[PDB]
């Protein structure tokens, strides 16, 4: 089974990363991304590295968070810088080719179980 | 030259190859109609004598269609 | 649009950064996305690999006393399968894990193997040498093998099983 | 077809007659993959070699069959050895 295991902080006054391992299968050529969402429902693209290192963000988190990739060890890292109470979300990480997407969450067919962030001020 | 999509020729051989494929279905039948149902009811010449007919007229009303439709 | 194989469904349009050892730079990115054609493989490959397993399990219904017959009938099904897993991964690039073509050709290679396997196994047990005469109401007489009685079933249910399996998975 | 297991860099003069020259040396470690071959040359060749012992099961008298069957082999092996050289 192929698994995605999601590790990182929760609560933060800040910075903050969060972690991703991949186990079950290789995604060397797979572009590994990461979701959020927040409360209401509604799935919103944050990061995406592919094969080549390009890193393609969302609108909402240009600029703030920095997305990475260990290849070797098939990871990939989202580091969050300057967080805002309205942050608070739970993030998820995802694999699989971008076919009619690389921002469409029906384009990843692999899911990480979730990591819940919190912030308070 | 390899163009993966279905063209004329290929259907062409699909047609023969499903004869070919028909005709020995046609003995495996004659065989089971022969010493399957034998047993039981104590005509296998009357099948051999639809196919010997039916086939050929069946394989030139391919071939008519096969020569209509494309030509 | 001059793709043979394929069916360009349409452009996505993007722009991202690399990080490089030399520094950052911008990338502009379109991703075009090719669907497979699927008929060719259908009428050249699935499919008499289909109607060929469909003849090695038509050895069943065949009388048990035609030992050569049915011999010749599965080794040359055998081969005839051969021929055809031969010409079908000649059209395929050499990767090294298995294409899900390549697990449908060794699930049928399998069957027909079964099938002759299956045959042996009737003829094992056979005991008189001669068919039935033809006017006769059962001299004795070979009766028809369990094995091939109960192998009608098994053996086109499981294939069909494992059609339904395997065209639901990908499709 | 592989993967690359290591690679290494290695800094050297080679000592020619004339002088030392320096040189770099890239070096990747590549492992052929067997997923390719497993299926495609060695089960049906096992397999064939398999139904050749089926022979041995049929009676001594029934010529037709038993030859049918390891003449059939030879073709077919004959066959895959062919096509498996043509593609390779
Ligand atoms: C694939 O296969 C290729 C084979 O073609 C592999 O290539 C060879 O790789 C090995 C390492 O994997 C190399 O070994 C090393 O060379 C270094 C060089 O350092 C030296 O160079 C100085 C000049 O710049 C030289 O004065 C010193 O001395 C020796 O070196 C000269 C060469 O100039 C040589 O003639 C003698 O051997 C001298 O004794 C200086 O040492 C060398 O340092 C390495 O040795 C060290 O290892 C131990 C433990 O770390 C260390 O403590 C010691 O100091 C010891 O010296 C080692 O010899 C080799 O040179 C490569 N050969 C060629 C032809 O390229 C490749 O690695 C494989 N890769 C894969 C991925 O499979
Ligand atoms: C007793 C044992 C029981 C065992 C059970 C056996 C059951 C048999 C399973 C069959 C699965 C068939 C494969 C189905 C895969 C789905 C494939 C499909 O969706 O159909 C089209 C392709 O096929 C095609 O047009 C190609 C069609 C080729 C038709 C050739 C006629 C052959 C007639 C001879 C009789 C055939 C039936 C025999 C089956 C046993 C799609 O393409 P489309 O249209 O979108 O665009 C044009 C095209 O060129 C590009 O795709
Ligand atoms: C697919 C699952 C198949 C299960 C098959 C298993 C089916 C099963 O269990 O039946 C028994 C079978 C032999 O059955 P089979 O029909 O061939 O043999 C009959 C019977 O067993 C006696 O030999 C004879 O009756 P009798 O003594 O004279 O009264 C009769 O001859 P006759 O009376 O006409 O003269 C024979 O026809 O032996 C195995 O187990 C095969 C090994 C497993 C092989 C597995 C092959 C895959
Ligand atoms: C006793 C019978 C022996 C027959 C063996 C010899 C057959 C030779 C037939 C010649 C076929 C031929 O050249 O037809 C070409 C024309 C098209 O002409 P063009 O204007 O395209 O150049 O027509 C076409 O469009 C191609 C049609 C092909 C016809 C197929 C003939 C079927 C033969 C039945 C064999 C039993
Ligand atoms: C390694 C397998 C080779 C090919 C298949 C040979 C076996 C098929 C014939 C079955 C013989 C075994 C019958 C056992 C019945 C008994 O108990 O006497």
């Amino acid at each position: 089974q192929v698994q995605l295991q999601e590790s990182g902080g929760g609560l933060v006054q800040g910075s903050l990363r969060v972690s991703c391992a991949a186990s079950g299968r290789t995604f060397t050529t797979y572009i590994m991304a990461w979701f959020r969402q927040a409360p209401g429902k509604e799935r919103e693209f944050l990061a995406a590295m592919d094969q080549g290192r390009i890193q393609y963000y969302g609108d909402s988190v240009r600029g703030r968070f920095t997305i990475s990739r260990d290849y070797a060890k098939n990871s990939v890292d989202l580091q969050l810088d300057g967080l805002r109470p309205e942050d608070t979300a739970v993030y998820y990480c995802a694999a699989g080719a971008g076919f009619w997407g690389l921002r469409t969450a029906s384009s990843y067919h692999y899911w990480g179980q979730g990591t819940q962030v919190t912030v308070s001020s | 030259p390899k163009i993966p999509y279905v063209k004329a020729i290929d259907m062409y051989l699909m047609g023969c190859f499903v004869f070919v494929f028909l005709a020995l279905l046609e003995y495996a039948f004659v065989n089971y109609i022969f010493f399957g149902r034998g047993p039981q009811r104590q005509d296998v010449n009357a099948i051999d004598r639809w196919s010997r007919i039916v086939f050929p007229f069946t394989f030139s009303l391919f071939n008519l269609v096969y020569w209509l439709y494309y030509v | 649009s001059r793709l043979n194989q394929y069916d360009l469904l349409g452009q996505t349009v993007d722009s991202g950064i690399v990080q490089s050892s030399t520094g950052e730079y911008v990338v502009m990115t379109t991703h075009f996305h090719l669907k497979r054609k699927i008929g060719y493989f259908v009428i050249q490959t699935y499919l008499p690999c289909i109607m060929t397993v469909i003849l090695s399990q038509v050895s069943f219904w065949l009388n048990r006393e035609s030992v050569p017959a049915r011999t010749v009938f599965g080794v040359t099904t055998v081969l005839t399968m051969t021929t055809l897993s031969i010409s079908a991964r000649n059209s395929l690039p050499k990767v090294a894990y298995a294409t899900a073509m390549d697990w449908f050709i060794a699930v049928c290679y399998a069957f027909v193997f079964s099938a002759l396997i299956e045959f042996a196994t009737v003829n094992y047990f056979t005991k008189r040498g001669y068919a039935w005469d033809g006017k006769s109401v059962v001299k004795t007489f070979n009766s028809v093998s369990k094995i091939d009685r109960l192998s009608r079933i098994a053996f086109p249910l499981l294939f069909g099983i494992f059609n339904l399996v395997y065209w639901a998975t990908y499709l | 077809q592989f993967s690359i297991v290591e690679h290494r860099l290695v800094s050297r003069n080679v000592v020619f007659a004339t002088g030392a020259y320096p040189r770099l040396s890239l070096s990747f470690r590549l492992k052929r993959n067997i997923g390719y071959f497993i299926l495609q040359t060695y089960m049906p060749s096992i397999l064939i070699t398999i139904l050749s012992w089926v022979s041995f099961w049929i009676n001594y008298d029934a010529s037709a069959a038993r030859v049918a069957l390891g003449i059939t082999t030879v073709l077919t092996m004959t066959t895959i050895n062919t096509h498996l050289r043509e593609t390779l």
